[PDB]
């Protein structure tokens, strides 16, 4: 508590090298004597005030130092572990030259010390948002896809806002965005998110573009049938089809929509494998 | 109107056939993210540049 003051004195004074150097040698001593919680609090607090002071380089360096200690002390992914990283990600300038390196560092620690192949979902929720601030749209998409329920909300917004930015909208335009929710959530077998994000997205589409449609309902399932958006019908049917795991429905569906089958060739081959155990490759219709 | 009757009929019939019994995976099904091993197939890049 006492050397945190001497430190943030040196930071108000703009003595950045002294602040950095002093904190590190003091942090070393805590690591040396295996007082990891002390090093963790000192280092992360240090990183935070460099970032608040717009000293990207030194704050970034201290984030890597934190991750080094996290690794050393075998700090498991939990709420407290992750919140330190979330608090730090908040103060990162989206423009930091090593943003992606820092993100990869954080994510990689969360892979090593949890049972998630691709990292902690709650962490991914925050990383996603940062990436989007830097206009790193495709990276944000991935992290949201692998995130929490909040991430799903943010993902729909990301895609919805993007579609609205498009100057010359079209029949095939809406599907380019909508298909991304259906495919991505089908790929990770989150049927729930698939359905919920489809509903948010289609409602917004209806309320803004006033397409001609009628809701078709059978045994608690609903297709919003669009008179002018075949693509959108196909995509909704695709989701329900995967749920049934019935190869013949999958085949029927593809046989009816020959063009969409070609357009989504590789996506459909994968879904056929994941949901229907189809070993046979896609025979190319054209 | 009847210009899209053929596709309306097809969608309606397909939905009925697909939901004759409860689909193997329910709407609320979520594979635990702990068990997710891969991310499927890469999706195409969008034609549009992105701003804010
Ligand atoms: O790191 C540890 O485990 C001890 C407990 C408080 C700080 N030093």
């Amino acid at each position: 508590a006492k050397t945190l003051q001497r430190f943030e004195n040196k930071i108000k004074a703009g003595d950045y090298y002294e602040a950095h150097q002093t904190l590190r040698t003091i942090a070393n001593r805590y690591v040396r004597s295996k007082s990891y919680e002390h090093a963790i609090e000192l280092i992360s607090q240090g990183a935070l005030s460099f970032l608040k002071a717009k000293q990207g380089g030194s704050g970034t360096d201290l984030i890597f130092y934190l991750l080094e200690v996290y690794d050393l002390a075998e700090v498991k992914v939990d709420d407290i572990s992750v919140a330190r990283l979330v608090r730090l990600i908040a103060e990162l300038d989206p423009s930091e030259p090593n943003l992606k390196d820092v993100i990869t560092g954080m994510n990689n620690w969360s892979i090593k010390f949890s049972e998630y192949k691709f990292g902690d979902p709650y962490l991914h929720n925050t990383i996603g948002s940062k990436l989007l601030e830097g206009d790193f749209v495709y990276e944000a998409e991935r992290y949201f896809m692998l995130g929490t329920h909040d991430s799903m909300i943010k993902y729909v917004d990301l895609l919805w806002d993007w579609l609205c930015q498009v100057d010359d909208i079209e029949d095939s335009t809406v599907a380019e965005f909508f298909s991304r929710l259906v495919f991505n959530y089908l790929f990770i077998s989150n049927i729930s998110f698939a359905h919920e994000s489809k509903d948010i997205f289609l409602e917004r589409f209806i309320e803004k573009f006033h397409p001609k449609y009628e809701k078709i309902d059978k045994n608690g399932y609903e297709i919003v049938f669009f008179e002018d958006y075949s693509d959108l019908n196909f995509l909704q049917l695709l989701l329900i089809t995967c749920q049934t795991k019935d190869k013949s429905y999958f085949l029927n569906l593809k046989n009816h929509y020959l063009d969409f089958s070609q357009a989504y060739k590789s996506e459909l081959e994968f879904l056929g494998q994941e949901y229907f155990n189809i070993v046979a490759p896609k025979q190319t219709n054209f | 109107t009847s210009a899209s009757g053929p596709e309306h009929e097809f969608v309606s019939k397909f939905l009925t056939l697909a939901t004759l019994t409860e689909p193997k995976l329910p709407k609320s099904y979520t594979k635990p993210l702990k068990d997710v091993t891969n991310l499927g197939v890469p999706l195409p890049t969008l034609k549009y540049k992105y701003k804010q």
